[PDB]
């Protein structure tokens, strides 16, 4: 009985430590900084040809190329610029959650129900995609991958652990244990260094990639993260939750900066991604839209409105000049 | 005269309702009810063949408030073209439309192998390439003619006239209302014999009151095209038989009998989009 | 069993972590989204003949 | 533009693999298979990872069943995944009745199939999915039932302890936790050994189930 108490004191002087470090709070900062008036973007590409819910999508380091993940079990990479499909990749199990497309462009991860993270060539010699590996072990479900290089991904599983994986000997090197709930997202810091995942116990934790452990915990959302999207900085990441609402938490503050919310907003995030400049937060909800967040005054800026049902996944170019919107409606809309 | 007038009024009304019925299924289905599903490709095709249909409508309109044809030859060929090929065209549609709902409802399973929409497009394309049979035969017989000084747009048979201006009106009538009623009535007859031993429709008060919503709607478009098409159809046959005399009476019912073949045009909009229960929902979207 | 005593061990290298002021966090955020403010596409519309889409 | 126009005409090819695939996969029946642990899922399977796939074909009609019973996780998290399947095939063994659940004794695990019945049953996502619900065990729950009673499982039940009664009042129990009964219908079928049954039985739901959607379709319904 000795631990169980002697844990529930070290919490209790972790929130001790935050509120000492609460000195202020991003809102009383930004008062005084001109607001992001109102954001208009409108649909500038509509990518068709998936036919079932688009679970995932993920742009591709070029802004160019995107991979989206539809129930269809196919896996199509698509030109955003022009709207052709460069690859449709006929997906073992038409269960998907996830997709990653690794920032050198020359494979794809896709997983999901099976509990298999598949990894695809893109760049073969044939010029056909193919299974490169199959990343078993996760007992639960993926429920978001991501490359750090050609080698390594990182997961997330409804098994409540995320691993980071070899992707050539297709084994876990590190677990990341410590959620107590399914983990939902995944976001690697911009040095890959470091990822946050966001799980259904309604924390998120920053876990150290090399040391294989929990760095921090985060919580204040009173319902499952579904979505995680680290700030451009990797001083601050965004959390998405079924309780409507998104969290802006610092790591060097280890404590919930802002939470993103509106009383008329009373459905679950999907997605969350920031802007090049983080300025704007973008979440996708279940309410078939997506606000633009104003990430430093909590105002919402704007809406795409461009989806008939719930948005699934977001994602911004990392040149920043579209944000990718997949829905259940199994429609990608490029926004600008 | 009054009653030209009236003739010429009751035409431009079919017209108006018919064009604006057909092009706001048309415009809905554009927009918001995409031509995904097999069925709103048939809608769209349905509406569009009305909407030509009802088009040839002012044209006929003013031909018979001057009692002469002013819009030369060419337009000649092209407004009884557009007639004779929309009425087999909106026919087939809602024969195309009877059989898919009849394949839906009585083979399933092979319905879904069929019920793409990329069949609904090649039906839809072969039933404007057959109503070619007859709307490029008539193109090329509707020829405008110079008659007691004034001129008359018809057709222009070859000898001998009787044989082939019948052997047109009969297959008129037999591919433009016999073989329809027989398919739209044994196809959507058949396919209440299936609704009345369905679970989701049998076996309880309320899901009985959706099979007598599916009943009604199923008679109504039969009730409708029956209605629509059967005056007109009968009259055209009574002319090619016995010689009417013609009086204030002969001549309205004449033209009223053609009004309400294309109220049929009119009535297709409402039937089939405006009563579908995937466009109430798309529809309750429209702004206006 | 020993959950319990992980979780004590999780929680004492997660209490004995350096934390700055919120108002450092706070401003270190605002400084960087002033940095990259001008070059945001999604905030400041880019000109049409500049934007790949 | 070669390349421009290279990238096109790869863009319509596979295009139309996207629609060729999704036609075959229109056709296919989609089926969720569910139930408590130890409900005959497995014997179902028998007479037609994290998801165990089962492709089975009758009278021309191909069938995808999907078990999901290796996902432990958070159903309520990738159930959303099975909107749009065909039917859900929930297996409930009747000589479960008489029997607790072996983590908590406090729980009838027959009662925990009803629970976990109520909450697909009347999940948001299911909402106009039609249940082939197959009662188990018949035989081995008729043989219990002559010297257990129903009442064990059921206090308000006041039947005669007979399979008739019995399986009967089991069956209008689950069909009870059915809300909206007018938008969803529950096939229930006890299954038997005897061959081309069960499977003819789902067919025949199945086919009820694609009337009924294409009537959905064809907007009459
Ligand atoms: C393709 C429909 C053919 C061929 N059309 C060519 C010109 C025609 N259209 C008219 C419109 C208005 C007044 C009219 O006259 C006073 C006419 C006509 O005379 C005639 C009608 C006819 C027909 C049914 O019309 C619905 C039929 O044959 O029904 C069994
Ligand atoms: C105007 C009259 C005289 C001539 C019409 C020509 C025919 C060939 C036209 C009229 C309507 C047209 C159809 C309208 C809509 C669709 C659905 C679309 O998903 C595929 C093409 C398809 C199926 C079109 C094919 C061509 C079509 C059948
Ligand atoms: C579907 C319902 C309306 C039943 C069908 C009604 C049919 C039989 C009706 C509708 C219009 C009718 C015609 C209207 C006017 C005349 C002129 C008259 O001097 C002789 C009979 C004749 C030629 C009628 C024959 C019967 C007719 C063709």
């Amino acid at each position: 009985d000795q631990l169980r108490q002697e844990a529930e004191q070290l919490k209790n002087q972790i929130r001790d430590a935050r509120k000492a470090c609460a000195d202020a709070t991003l809102s009383q900062i930004t008062n005084n900084i001109d607001p992001v008036g109102r954001i208009q973007m409108r649909t500038r590409r509509t990518l068709r040809g998936h036919l079932a819910k688009i679970y995932a999508m993920h742009w591709g380091t070029d802004s160019r190329l995107l991979v989206s993940a539809s129930q269809d079990g196919k896996l199509i990479i698509w030109d955003s610029y022009t709207t052709n499909k460069v690859h449709a990749i006929p997906l073992r199990s038409s269960w998907v959650m996830t997709c990653a497309y690794a920032p050198s462009g020359n494979y794809v991860a896709c997983g999901g129900l099976d509990n298999i993270c598949s990894i695809y060539n893109l760049k073969t010699r044939e010029g056909n995609v193919r299974v490169s590996r199959e990343l078993a072990g996760h007992t639960g479900y993926l429920s978001c991958c991501r490359f750090l290089d050609d080698n390594q991904i990182v997961t997330s599983s409804g098994d409540t652990t995320c691993a980071l994986w070899d992707i050539e000997t297709g084994q876990q090197t590190t677990t990341f244990t410590g959620h107590t709930g399914d983990v939902m997202s995944l976001s690697l810091a911009p040095d890959t260094r470091l990822f946050v995942s966001g799980a259904c116990d309604a924390s998120a934790k920053l876990w150290d990639v090399r040391e294989g452990m929990c760095r921090q915990t985060f919580t204040g959302h009173e319902s499952d993260i579904n979505a995680i999207c680290f700030f451009p900085n990797g001083n601050a990441f965004a959390t998405g939750s079924d309780d409507a609402t998104c969290r802006l938490f610092d790591l060097r503050a280890d404590q919930e900066l802002m939470t993103y919310s509106h009383d008329n907003i009373i459905c679950g995030i999907t997605s969350v991604s920031f802007s090049k400049s983080g300025r704007l937060l973008l979440a996708g909800y279940d309410d078939f839209n997506c606000n633009v967040w104003d990430a430093l005054k909590a105002d919402r800026a704007g809406v795409l409105a461009g989806h008939d049902n719930r948005v699934s996944c977001l994602g911004v170019t990392d040149d920043g000049m579209a944000v990718a919107t997949g829905s259940w409606d199994s429609f990608l809309k490029i926004w600008n | 005269l009054a009653l030209a007038i009236a003739i010429t009024a009751l035409y431009s009304i079919v017209c108006v309702v018919g064009l604006f019925g057909n092009f706001l299924v048309m415009y809905v289905i554009v927009r918001y009810t995409k031509m995904k599903t097999a069925t709103n490709i048939y809608i769209f095709n349905l509406a569009l063949a009305d909407a030509l249909a009802t088009s040839t409508l002012p044209f006929q309109s003013v031909n018979y408030l001057m009692g002469t044809w002013p819009f030369g030859n060419i337009l000649c060929k092209i407004v009884i073209s557009i007639d004779y090929y929309n009425m087999f065209t909106s026919i087939f549609t809602l024969c195309t439309m009877s059989v898919d709902r009849y394949i839906a409802v009585c083979h399933p399973v092979k319905a879904l192998d069929f019920r793409t929409p990329r069949n609904a497009k090649i039906v839809n394309v072969c039933n404007w390439i057959l109503s070619s049979a007859i709307g490029l035969p008539v193109m090329f017989m509707a020829t405008t003619k110079y008659r007691q000084g004034s001129i008359d747009c018809t057709l222009t048979f070859s000898h001998p006239t009787w044989y082939w201006e019948n052997l047109l009106k009969i297959c008129v009538f037999i591919f433009a209302f016999i073989m329809p009623v027989l398919i739209i009535t044994v196809c959507y007859g058949l396919m209440i014999l299936r609704l009345k031993s369905v679970r989701m429709l049998s076996g309880s008060k309320e899901k009985d009151r959706n099979l007598r919503r599916i009943t009604r709607m199923v008679l109504v478009v039969v009730a409708v095209f029956i209605v629509c098409w059967t005056p007109i159809h009968i009259y055209v046959i009574i002319k090619a038989l016995i010689t009417i005399p013609e009086t204030t009476f002969q001549t309205v019912s004449w033209h009223f009998c053609i009004a309400l073949g294309y109220t049929n045009s009119c009535l297709n909009p409402v039937l089939y989009a405006f009563l579908d229960e995937n466009f109430k929902r798309c529809f309750r979207e429209f702004c206006i | 069993i020993a959950q319990a005593r992980k979780l004590v061990e999780q929680l004492k290298m997660e209490a004995n972590i350096d934390r700055i002021k919120v108002s450092k966090a706070a401003a270190d955020l605002m400084a960087y989204c002033e940095a990259h403010a001008k070059e945001d596409p999604l905030l400041t519309p880019v000109p049409a003949s500049e934007n790949p889409f | 533009s070669a390349e421009d126009k290279a990238a096109v005409e790869r863009s319509k090819m596979i295009d139309r693999n996207l629609r060729e695939d999704g036609e075959k996969a229109a056709r296919e029946v989609k089926l969720l298979l569910l139930g408590a642990g130890e409900s005959g899922k497995s014997t179902i399977v028998k007479q037609m990872t994290g998801i165990v796939e089962t492709h089975f074909t009758f009278k021309d009609l191909h069938f995808k069943m999907f078990d999901v019973g290796g996902q432990r996780s958070e159903r309520k998290k990738w159930i959303h995944c099975f909107e749009g399947v065909t039917a859900i095939i929930f297996c409930v063994a009747l000589s479960d009745y008489d029997l607790v659940l072996a983590e908590d004794e406090e729980m009838n695990r027959m009662h925990e199939s009803m629970k976990l019945f109520d909450s697909i049953c009347n999940n948001k996502w299911f909402t106009d999915t039609s249940i082939i619900l197959f009662l188990n065990k018949k035989d081995l729950f008729e043989e219990k039932i002559k010297k257990s009673p129903l009442t064990i499982c059921y206090p308000e039940y006041a039947g005669s302890n007979t399979y008739e009664e019995a399986a009967a009042y089991i069956q209008c129990q689950f069909e009870d936790l059915n809300k909206r009964k007018d938008t969803k219908e529950i096939y229930t079928h006890f299954t038997c050994a005897t061959d081309t049954k069960n499977v003819q039985f789902v067919f025949d739901a199945v086919t009820d189930v694609i009337i009924k959607n294409n009537l959905k379709d064809c907007g009459l319904f």
